[PDB]
């Protein structure tokens, strides 16, 4: 949404910002920096990542960098800027950006809370679980600027138990967190198939593309190679195919003809024959776009007496079955998939904390609000309520904050 | 990386 801000230039710093972009670089004119205590900082109506479209009437949407500089520099003291936030995000996450963010102040308050007698976990949780992920990155930088020590290591020494797992998870970037969760699922004498399946089957092309790049920076090896080392059979083939994150992109046209042929091919390769043509299932379910496969699964029910999920339970077993069942759920209704996994992690005796924590951290800024709607509608009470009964202490409070609230 | 202060 396009909005207007009035800045009064000061002779020191002018507007008090830095800008990047220009049609020379296929970018708009974006606010790079906002200098503390200067003209733009005092309005508190401007954010980094904002695109400057106009300045006192002069358009800037197709302006080069120098054109924008001359325009911003030559404007009078009273400046009217047309500004729009061109940074992408998600409207359905539960954790939003804090409106009084000072990375240095939060860094100091966390340092005092770490060094407070007995460790003040309450303020550590009340800060970190009420900041966005990139705000947590700024806090980590300011903490290392002030203390010359890494915030992650400092919190790893002050915290313990399930709270340490939550907090250390929130500090990592989403790619870093998924990359390290995948590594943790394959490291050791075995493979946490349920964790590897949950991440590989639920991430999008763009999320997987960054995971693959970040995974090699952190571990100097390719994720695909670690997958090949820890898996075998058709399960390896499916995981490697999905982890590539090269699924077709949702186009604007609906291929009704291919929808029917895919539905036939799924039927012919599965419950119509004895045995299963597993490659045919892997090819269709990993390469077609998600909106296409949702229509294929409805067309499948026209040929098959069992739906895609029921057919999987009749056709395959073990880790391959679990993978396909997870994949189809993510294709059909990803928020409901996480609502069900959250339920399973808490419904029974004790808690599957590793699963509960991973979902509450990774989806808090993606679709937690949709997960909560699916959860409440299906199970009758809220995700918040189930977290209350299953967790206690500061650990519970942190998860409640990541949940965002009731219903 | 092109960054100008105004
Ligand atoms: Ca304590
Ligand atoms: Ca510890
Ligand atoms: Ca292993
Ligand atoms: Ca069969
Ligand atoms: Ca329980």
């Amino acid at each position: 949404q396009k909005r207007g801000v009035k800045v009064l230039k000061q002779e020191l710093g002018g507007l008090g910002i830095s800008i990047k972009g220009g049609k020379e670089n296929k970018m708009p004119i974006l606010i790079s920096k906002i200098f503390k205590g200067l003209a733009a900082d005092q309005t508190q109506a401007l954010y980094v990542g904002d695109a400057i479209l106009s300045v006192n009437g002069a358009d800037l949407r197709d302006a080069t960098h120098d054109e924008a500089v001359q325009a911003l520099k030559r404007a009078g003291k009273e400046v009217l800027l047309e500004v729009k936030y061109m940074r992408e995000g998600s409207a359905y996450g539960s954790v939003k950006a804090y409106t009084n963010f000072d990375a240095e102040r939060d860094a100091l308050n966390i340092e005092t809370a770490i060094k407070t007698k007995g460790v003040d976990e309450v303020t550590i949780v009340n800060i970190l679980t009420n900041r966005s992920n990139e705000q947590r990155q700024d806090i980590a930088f300011a903490y290392q600027r002030r203390t010359k020590k890494e915030l992650a290591s400092a919190l790893k020494s002050a915290l313990s138990g399930h709270l340490e797992t939550v907090i250390l998870g929130l500090l990592k970037t989403p790619a870093q967190y998924d990359a390290s969760e995948l590594k943790a699922s394959m490291k050791g004498l075995g493979t946490d198939e349920d964790s590897l399946i949950e991440i590989i089957c639920s991430r999008t092309n763009q999320e997987l593309q960054e995971i693959n790049r970040v995974y090699k920076e952190m571990y100097k090896t390719d994720l695909e190679k670690d997958i090949i080392s820890d898996t075998s059979g058709d399960f390896r083939k499916l995981m490697v195919a999905l982890a590539k994150g090269r699924r077709a992109e949702d186009g604007s046209v609906i291929d009704y003809e291919l929808i029917d042929q895919d539905a036939r091919d799924l039927y012919d390769a599965g419950v119509k024959r004895k045995g299963t043509d597993v490659p045919k299932w892997i090819s269709i379910m990993t390469e077609r776009s998600v909106p296409h496969l949702q229509k294929v699964f409805d067309r499948y029910k026209s040929y098959s007496p069992y739906d895609m999920l029921e057919s999987i339970r009749k056709e395959v077993k073990g880790d391959l079955e679990n993978a396909f069942l997870n994949l189809v759920q993510c294709i059909q209704n990803k928020p409901l998939y996480f609502a069900d996994r959250l339920y399973d992690s808490m419904k029974g005796k004790g808690t599957r904390d590793k699963v509960l924590i991973r979902i509450m951290v990774s989806r808090s800024e993606v679709d937690m609000l949709k997960i909560r709607s699916e959860f409440k509608r299906k199970y009758g009470k809220s995700l918040y309520y189930y977290i209350q009964q299953d967790t206690k202490g500061d650990y519970q409070k942190a998860l409640l904050y990541l949940c965002g609230g009731d219903d | 990386f092109r960054e100008t202060e105004v």
